[PDB]
């Protein structure tokens, strides 16, 4: 099973 | 006669076709009459005729049952998530009835059938997870009433194709985690009227977006992100009617975000971050309701508009590494959810808005190196949500609320590079899951509250160039996940006990320039993972234990203290010149 | 970062039954607020302390890519597998600490590259091999310990190896030299 990033915001963060 | 089947024994050769190791298909006897009630079958009608096939996670290992289309009614195939594999066959166009088609999470290999487009019913045809390879085939442009088009997560290494765009009836187009030779989205994709999705994450794409994309009225999603797209961000996607999402992070997009963008009634997510935009933040983006905005690491620059605190739904702001000028919304918080703010890396300037947890959601606070000013928040003393807290860097003043230290959820308290002043409340013990207290580079005095010891998970205390003062709490030696101990440049006064052998999991120990008196402890060699000592600028007197030989130090201080006798042998080498000087008795 | 991606790398390979690399997200912008990571003050690694952490697993040569690191402590684990050779593109090392583990293979010749190297203790491993002859030309090399490993072949005596005492090569395989008991053919 390949878990695909679902479409949505980026997770970048401090 | 005439609507008598075999449905049964297609089924059977079908299980015959395919490996079963966990038994998935053991209801498919073959003495019944009828298939219709076996696991994964449906006979939606009379005639007992098969109109679905679903086998999810069924672990069933074999190629595709060829033999399933002649099943004469079937609408409805799913095979997801199961080990089917080699080429998918050319008369898999015999399932001339089949409206979904379901074969993502397989083994499927090869170039994709191009009779797939000869199935005029197909409306779904989902491949995603598969490791398909070659050009989309030039009938897929031919498709009659196909909606959903999924190649996510393949191999397909062609162009982009333009022809895509000449099926009508596409409702989402979704192309993403393909390895595609470099292209640029086609202009043609704006004759999708119909398309609600258009999902080309990492699909290598370059060039301009077309302004076509405008005419999209339809659509709900835009995500064009993790590519190589270059130039402005259209202003013609003030056109996208309904859109709700637009993700355009990680391009090489440039110039001004469009004012347009504000014409948008449906937007609530917008994410154009890791991009080289230019400019300010339009008013008329920030007066839309958005649930998020991230406009992180681009060449952004004026004031934030006070605008994005009139949404109600705001819940995460991400606009860090940018030249950002001026101060945050005043109501910012008030009348949203926040749970995410992070304006680290800008020219940001004043207090901080006093309400951003009043909705009780705020997670992460990140202000870092930016010229924010006064004390924090009294109304952040409540906010027990917040779980990192980074106000570093910054030009803040006046005491800590007492809340604030005992805040239950807080793993991360940075407060470096502040003024901030006063003493550590005894609500410090409050803190259960603190891991990391960096209060370094303040004006804090006082003594270490007895209640920092209560926090048994305290991975790290560096509070460093402050005015601290006073013997250390015997509850700080208790703890024993204490990995960092930095205090130099303080007012430390009084005597290290044997209680520094609970330090079992300390690695650096820093007690420099303090006031720090009596002998160092011969508990010091009991402490197997310190690798850096400084003892350096203080009052250490007596003999230096016997024990720091057998530890394995890459850093040693102990210049500038009262310490008396002959070096321990292995310390009295060549190498620790500089780890004894200002020592007169020693 | 660069740094974070290298160092995410190293934690997918390693096996962390009590979870010392939880702090390690990779979505951070660097990798300085991990635990058991520590950043100079312009953010680059300088030191990655991971000793006595019941750690298993092999390294990556991925390591590598944090320039500035000065101290890298994987010491008392029990890592397995050979001692990468991009550990050489350390150039600012100043200890390397992989003593008390499972390390099996040679004692790669690109570690002479480590100009700065004070600190090296490779010892209560399985490494295999000749000592490299480009550790002498480290003049910055103080500590040495290699000693209960199943290493064999001539112990250089010259540049830093000058001053070593047979504590340093103790309970070798075959290790020839005047340090040694045996001399060389
Ligand atoms: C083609 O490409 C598109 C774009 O990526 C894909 O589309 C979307 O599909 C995803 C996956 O299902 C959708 O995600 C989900 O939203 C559902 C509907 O949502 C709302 O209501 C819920 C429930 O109250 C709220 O929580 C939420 O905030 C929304 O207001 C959710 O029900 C789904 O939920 C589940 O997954 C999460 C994460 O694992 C769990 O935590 C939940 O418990 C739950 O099980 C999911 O979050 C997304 O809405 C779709 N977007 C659009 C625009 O259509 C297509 O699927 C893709 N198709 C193919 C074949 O590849
Ligand atoms: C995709 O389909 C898969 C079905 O083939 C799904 O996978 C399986 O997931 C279940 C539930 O999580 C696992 O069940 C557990 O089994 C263990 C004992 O297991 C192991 O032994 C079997 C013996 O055949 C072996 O195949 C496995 O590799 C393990 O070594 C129990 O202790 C648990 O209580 C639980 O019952 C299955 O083992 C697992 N099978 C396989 C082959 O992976 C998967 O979840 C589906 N994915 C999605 C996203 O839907
Ligand atoms: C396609 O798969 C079948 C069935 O095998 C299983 O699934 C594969 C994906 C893989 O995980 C195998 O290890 C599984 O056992 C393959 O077939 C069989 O071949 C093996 C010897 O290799 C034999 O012992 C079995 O009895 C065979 N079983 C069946 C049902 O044929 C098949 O070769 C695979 N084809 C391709 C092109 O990959
Ligand atoms: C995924 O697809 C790729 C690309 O077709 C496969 O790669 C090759 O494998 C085949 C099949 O044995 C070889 O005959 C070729 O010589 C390989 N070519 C290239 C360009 O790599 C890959 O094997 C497939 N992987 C899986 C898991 O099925
Ligand atoms: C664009 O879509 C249309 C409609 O699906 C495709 O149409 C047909 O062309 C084939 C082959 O020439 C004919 O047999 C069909 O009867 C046509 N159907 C209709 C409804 O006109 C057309 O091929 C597609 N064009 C491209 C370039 O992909
Ligand atoms: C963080 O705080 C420290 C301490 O106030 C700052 O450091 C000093 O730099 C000045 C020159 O600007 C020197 O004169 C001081 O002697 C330094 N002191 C110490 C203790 O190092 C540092 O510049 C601050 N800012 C940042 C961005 O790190
Ligand atoms: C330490 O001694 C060795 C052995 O004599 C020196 O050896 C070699 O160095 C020369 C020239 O520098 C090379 O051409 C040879 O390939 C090396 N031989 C071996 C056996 O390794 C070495 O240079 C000496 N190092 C110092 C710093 O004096
Ligand atoms: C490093 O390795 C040596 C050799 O394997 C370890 O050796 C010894 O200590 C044991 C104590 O339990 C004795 O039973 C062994 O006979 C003894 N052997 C030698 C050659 O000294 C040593 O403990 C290891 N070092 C550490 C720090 O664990
Ligand atoms: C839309 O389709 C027509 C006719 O097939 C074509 O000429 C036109 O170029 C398409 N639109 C775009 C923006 O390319
Ligand atoms: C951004 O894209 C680059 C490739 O251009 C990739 O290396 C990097 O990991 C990406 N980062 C994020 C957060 O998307
Ligand atoms: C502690 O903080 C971590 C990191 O944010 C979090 O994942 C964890 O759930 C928290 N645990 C408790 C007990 O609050
Ligand atoms: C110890 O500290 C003094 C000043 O506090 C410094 O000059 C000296 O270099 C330090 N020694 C070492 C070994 O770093």
């Amino acid at each position: 099973y390949v878990l695909v990033p679902p479409s949505g915001p980026s997770m970048r963060h401090n | 006669s005439s609507m008598d089947n075999q449905d049964g024994f297609i089924l059977q050769q079908v299980k015959l076709s395919l490996d079963d190791p966990d038994s998935y298909l053991s209801s498919w006897n073959s003495n019944d009459a009828s298939p219709c009630r076996w696991s994964g079958v449906s006979c939606a009608g009379d005639f007992s005729s098969v109109t679905s096939v679903d086998l999810s996670s069924a672990n069933l290992a074999g190629p595709f049952p060829s033999v399933i289309c002649r099943l004469s009614n079937l609408a409805h195939l799913s095979l997801y998530n199961n080990s089917i594999n080699s080429t998918l066959p050319l008369n898999i166009a015999a399932c001339k009835s089949l409206q979904t088609l379901d074969l993502s999470q397989n083994l499927l290999t090869g170039e994709l059938p191009q009779t797939l487009a000869d199935i005029p019913t197909l409306v779904h045809l989902d491949l995603t997870g598969n490791n398909f390879s070659g050009d989309i085939p030039a009938s897929f442009g031919k498709f009659e009433n196909l909606e959903v088009l999924s190649l996510v997560y393949n191999l397909l290494d062609g162009t982009i194709p333009p022809f895509l765009g000449n099926i009508s009836t596409l409702k989402m187009l979704n192309l993403s985690y393909n390895p595609f030779s470099p292209s640029r989205i086609p202009p043609e994709f704006g004759n999708l009227t119909n398309l609600e999705v258009m999902w080309l994450t990492e699909c290598h794409l370059v060039g301009q977006i077309p302004d076509s994309l405008g005419q999209l009225s339809k659509l709900v999603d835009l995500d064009l992100a993790l590519n190589d797209l270059v130039g402005h961000i259209p202003p013609s996607l003030g056109g996208l009617t309904n859109v709700v999402q637009i993700e355009l992070y990680n391009n090489s997009l440039t110039g001004e975000i469009p004012p347009e963008l504000g014409n948008l009634k449906s937007l609530r997510l917008l994410d154009a971050s890791m991009n080289q935009l230019t400019g300010k933040i339009p008013d008329e983006l920030c007066r839309v309701p958005l649930e998020s905005l991230n406009l992180y690491e681009n060449n952004l620059e004026g004031e934030l508009p006070a605008s994005i605190a009139l949404s109600p739904n705001l819940y995460e702001i991400r606009i860090f590494g940018n030249r950002l000028t001026g101060g945050l919304p005043k109501d910012l918080g008030l009348n949203s959810p926040l749970r995410w703010l992070d304006v680290s890396e800008n020219e940001f300037s004043g207090d901080l808005p006093a309400d951003l947890c009043a909705k009780g959601e705020l997670e992460e606070l990140l202000i870092i190196h930016n010229s924010f000013s006064g004390v924090i928040p009294e109304s952040l003393a409540d906010c027990r949500s917040l779980t990192r807290i980074r106000l570093a860097y910054n030009r803040f003043s006046g005491s800590v609320p007492t809340g604030f230290w005992g805040l239950p959820h807080v793993n991360l308290l940075e407060l470096v590079n502040n003024s901030f002043s006063g003493e550590i409340s005894k609500s410090i013990g409050g803190a259960s899951n603190l891991s990391l207290l960096i209060l370094s580079n303040n004006e804090f005095t006082g003594s270490l509250p007895e209640e920092i010891g209560s926090l048994d998970n305290l991975n790290q205390l560096s509070a460093s160039g402050n005015k601290f003062s006073g013997s250390l709490p015997d509850s700080l030696m208790s703890l024993g996940e204490l990995g960092t101990l930095d205090l130099h440049g303080n007012q430390f006064s009084g005597e290290l006990t044997s209680g520094i052998k609970s330090w079992k999991k300390l690695n650096e120990l820093n007690l420099a320039d303090n006031e720090f008196t009596g002998k160092i402890p011969d508990e010091i060699g009991s402490l197997s993972v310190l690798n850096y000592l400084d003892l350096s600028g203080n009052m250490f007197s007596g003999k230096i234990p016997v024990s720091l030989q057998s530890l394995k130090l890459n850093q040693l201080n102990l210049s500038y203290n009262r310490l008396s006798g002959d070096l321990p042998p292995s310390l009295a080498k060549d190498m620790y010149k500089n780890s004894f000087i200002g020592n007169p008795g020693l | 970062n660069l740094e974070g991606d290298a160092l995410h790398t190293l934690r997918v390979t390693l096996v962390d039954p009590n979870n010392v690399l939880q702090s390690w997200d990779p979505t951070l912008v660097n990798p300085c607020t991990w635990f058991h990571v520590t950043c100079n003050n312009e953010n680059s690694v300088i030191r990655v302390d991971l000793g006595n952490a019941e750690l298993s697993g092999h390294l990556v040569p991925e390591l590598g890519v944090l320039k500035n690191l000065q101290y890298l402590e994987l010491y008392s684990n029990n890592i397995t597998g050979p001692i990468p050779s991009n550990l050489g593109n350390l150039t600012n090392l100043v200890s390397l600490d992989l003593y008390l583990n499972s390390f099996s293979g040679p004692i790669p010749e690109s570690l002479g590259k480590l100009s700065k190297l004070r600190f090296l203790r490779l010892n209560n491993n399985s490494l295999t091999g000749s000592i490299p002859m480009s550790l002498t030309n480290i003049t910055t090399l103080q500590v040495l310990d290699l000693s209960n490993n199943r290493l064999s072949g001539s112990v250089p005596d010259n540049g830093s190896f000058s001053l070593f005492t047979p504590i340093s090569f103790a309970n070798n395989l075959d290790l020839c030299g005047p340090v040694t008991s045996h001399p060389c053919p």
